[PDB]
């Protein structure tokens, strides 16, 4: 019943023509909002929910101006990382980093989380305290000392206890008949026969919302874990995700075989068989 | 750290001949960011592919979803085509109406 | 919409 406000930052040093210099994306739960770039230091941005015409133009003039001033700090970022890390000029290398904040039904704040890598490898996390850092390497452990020197985490609990909450109260008001919502995935088994004669069967998974989602096979009393084929859940482009599970399974044994899907939208796991 | 990308391709709803649908190419698993898709109708590039915006799961590696119209028949056959740096080649998938 | 300057 929790929602969370989550964006996804990627800062690139030598991109190719045309790709950004720094692009980030902004979801509450599983449901795209918005898209911020920046390409050859001109900002960019785009809505992607349709709340989002109900924000006035300041927020996206003020947005403007953060695009600018983060893409210039992430430039930086990226220019100091190559030194202190002793890197050649000339390579591209990626800054990411995830901020986010999460509140409780009754709209009590959670949690808020800050976490960068560098080159896809974990760099510096601020810890579930929103006060400490934890650091992987001594030249991210002098980003922590800074950090800590400093005393920047308050002003990034001053982000999360203001703006971060701010924006997921109004998200979450405006956008509620999409975000305030568990569709129920519509479950069933499909059934192909194999030339060797034995069987596939596919138990499939669609429409459902959020993406979390479980799916097992399991025999009458077997063990499956290493035999089932899963794919990962992913988007149907319309709001929902689909997934699937199979096992493949001598001719006549079919019904041995018992699909179990778990998803929020339900009350207890669906059970399914062939046919 | 580089990462190969992993590619399904598969129809927003079941597919049933001759009904309007919508093929999805989903790209996950991959890093650095830059990735090259297109998808072929019967051998013929489909010029109107769609993107959205790529993003990135907790371990970093980044995801995008291409799609396009299209009705699925008895006949056609479907693919999406995936270039990364990680890869010495591009990678074809076929659309499986069974998957 | 925030960024933490590491180094
Ligand atoms: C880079 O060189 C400095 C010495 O100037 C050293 O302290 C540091 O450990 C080096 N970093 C790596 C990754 O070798
Ligand atoms: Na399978
Ligand atoms: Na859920
Ligand atoms: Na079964």
């Amino acid at each position: 019943g929790s929602h969370s406000l989550r964006y996804f930052h990627t800062a690139v040093s030598r991109p190719g023509r045309g790709e950004p210099q720094y692009i980030s994306v902004g979801y509450v739960d599983d449901v795209q909002f918005q898209r911020c770039d920046s390409i050859e230091e001109i900002p960019r941005m785009e809505p992607r929910a349709p709340w989002m015409e109900k924000e006035r133009p300041e927020y996206w003039k003020e947005l403007k101006l953060k695009v600018k001033n983060i893409a210039q700090s992430a430039r930086a970022n990226l220019r100091t990382l190559l030194r202190y890390y002793n890197q050649s000029e000339g390579g591209s290398h990626i800054l990411q980093w995830m901020v986010s904040c999460e509140v409780g039904p009754d709209m009590r704040l959670l949690g808020a989380h800050y976490q960068a890598a560098y080159d896809g490898s974990d760099y510096i996390t601020l810890n579930e305290d929103l006060s400490s850092w934890t650091a992987v390497d001594m030249v991210s452990q002098i980003t922590k000392s800074r950090l800590e020197s400093a005393g920047t985490a308050e002003y990034f609990r001053a982000y999360v206890e203001g703006e971060c909450l701010e924006l997921l109260h109004r998200f979450l008001r405006n956008g509620k008949e999409i975000l305030q919502r568990a569709d129920p995935p519509k479950a069933h088994v499909a059934h192909h026969p194999r030339p060797k004669g034995d069987v596939t069967l596919r138990c499939w998974a669609l429409g459902f919302y959020p993406a979390d989602i479980t799916l097992t096979w399991q025999k009458d009393e077997e063990d499956l874990t290493q035999d089932m084929e899963l794919v990962e859940t992913r988007p149907s482009g319309d709001g929902t995700f689909q997934k699937w599970a199979a096992v493949v399974v001598p001719s006549g044994e079919e019904q041995r075989y018992t699909c179990y899907v778990h998803h929020e939208g339900l009350t207890e796991p669906l059970a399914l068989k062939w046919r | 750290i580089q990462k190969t990308p992993q590619i399904q391709v598969y129809s927003r709803h079941p597919p049933e001949n001759g009904k309007p649908n919508i093929l999805n190419c989903y790209v996950t698993q991959f890093h650095p960011p830059h990735i090259e898709i297109q998808m072929l109708k019967n051998g013929k590039k489909i010029p109107k592919v769609e993107m959205s915006d790529m993003s990135f799961s907790k371990d970093w590696s980044f995801y995008i979803l291409a799609h396009t119209e299209f009705t699925p028949t008895e006949t056609d056959t479907y693919a999406c085509r995936v270039k990364h740096d990680s890869m010495a080649e591009p990678k074809t998938v076929y659309w499986d109406r069974d998957m | 919409m925030f960024f933490i300057n590491t180094l």
